[PDB]
């Protein structure tokens, strides 16, 4: 039987969070790059601003990714439970 | 993604673990009750996401055919040796790969659902391979998952 | 400056969940092993029972681990925000 | 875990991002407001865990010295190249390593906070290295993180 083995691992709400956050990672990556490498004169208030927006977007995508891992393991809990009936 | 006959029947039994009122349909409410009985605490949105993922027709609940179809997708299993080793590591106070027979008995008779002192006797007899009163839990877990 | 770099990654409530769940992983690992390898006569109802308890405990530890990763990234969000003032 | 003078001063500025009422103390309520302004949604228990981790004296709030001490522990950074590449990959519809200049403009002028069509002009000028109207986003991200 299956003994100690378990299901092997690896929405619209999350999907909107991903597209907006990812677009913002692109936005702030670009604006930080521009403001640190393509200017004669670095404006640090500008860099700080886009650094804050960059970290918020990166951490938003991390949050979605973590929630998907969580959802995936919740589903796998249910599949594992169902598989006990295979014994 | 192809299931045998015996498995289709076994999974009908499985469906009743979820369909708590037996009305032929699993709802978010029933999945909440089940998940909590398994010591998890999904949010309403997470319950809804778990129904929606396999809710083929969008009527808000999962039927047996939606449930069966889905299982076919996820039949692959993998060994749990490393996860089990990591559970033992929780009790490895000194981080040295060992848990004493005394500490193992203490854990098993006080934490979680617990074992009887007689059941612990049997566990330690198997676990303490060298008879030195110490459990190399990596080796023990390898023995049990072999 | 820091440009696009971010903080490098990697409770009592969680701690109790870990010790109880881990003890139960040990419990059910043992009982499944016993009932599948150290008996003359396998009792499948027994194996099924301990398989259900085993998957619940394993998935409880996964849940704690995921929550710790989540907490860690929430803290790292705050540290990242604080580091914008280094610019 | 050792901080310079300028950094101690910069982190006093940082403390005010959190201490929203300026009363010298950061509470779970203030961390909730801040985290939500960053588009996250920590639970009450998570907010409490974040205070408690660095709450040296156990009075329930974080002071500047508790805050400063803590930062010293976490000064190490790491490059974000792969995470940034993965953000671009969200828009790689065909999974082929490319996003067209047209699709990039469409994304950047409609999703998130957005760029002006003029700002997008500048971005694409840099991104489309080969002048072929296509962005190899792995290469572009490597350029920006170099
Ligand atoms: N997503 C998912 O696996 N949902 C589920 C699993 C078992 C029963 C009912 C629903
Ligand atoms: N755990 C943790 O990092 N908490 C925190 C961070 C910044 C400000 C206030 C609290
Ligand atoms: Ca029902
Ligand atoms: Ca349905
Ligand atoms: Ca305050
Ligand atoms: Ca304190």
């Amino acid at each position: 039987g299956r003994k100690l083995e378990l299901t092997k691992a690896e929405d619209t709400q999350l999907t909107k969070r991903v597209k907006n956050a990812a677009a913002n990672v692109l936005r702030e990556t670009w604006l930080i790059y521009k403001n640190t490498k393509l200017v004669k004169k670095i404006d640090h208030a500008k860099v700080r601003k886009h650094q804050r927006k960059f970290l918020q977007a990166i951490h938003q995508l991390r949050s979605v990714k973590m929630e998907q891992r969580k959802l995936n393991d919740q589903a796998n809990t249910l599949v594992d439970l169902a598989k006990t009936q295979l014994e | 993604d192809q299931l045998t006959e015996e498995q289709i029947a076994e999974f009908k039994e499985a469906f009743s673990l979820f369909d708590k009122d037996g009305d032929g349909t699993i709802t978010t409410k029933e999945l909440g009750t089940v998940m909590r009985s398994l010591g998890q605490n999904p949010t309403e949105a997470e319950l809804q996401d778990m129904i929606n993922e396999v809710d083929a027709d969008g009527n808000g609940t999962i039927d047996f055919p939606e449930f069966l179809t889905m299982m076919a997708r996820k039949m692959k299993d993998t060994d749990s040796e490393e996860e089990i080793r990591e559970a033992f590591r929780v009790f490895d106070k000194d981080g040295n790969g060992y848990i004493s027979a005394a500490e193992l008995r203490h854990v098993m008779t006080n934490l979680g659902e617990k074992l009887t002192d007689e059941e612990v006797d049997e566990m330690i007899r198997e676990a303490d391979i060298d008879g030195d009163g110490q459990v190399n839990y990596e080796e023990f877990v390898q023995m049990m998952t072999a």
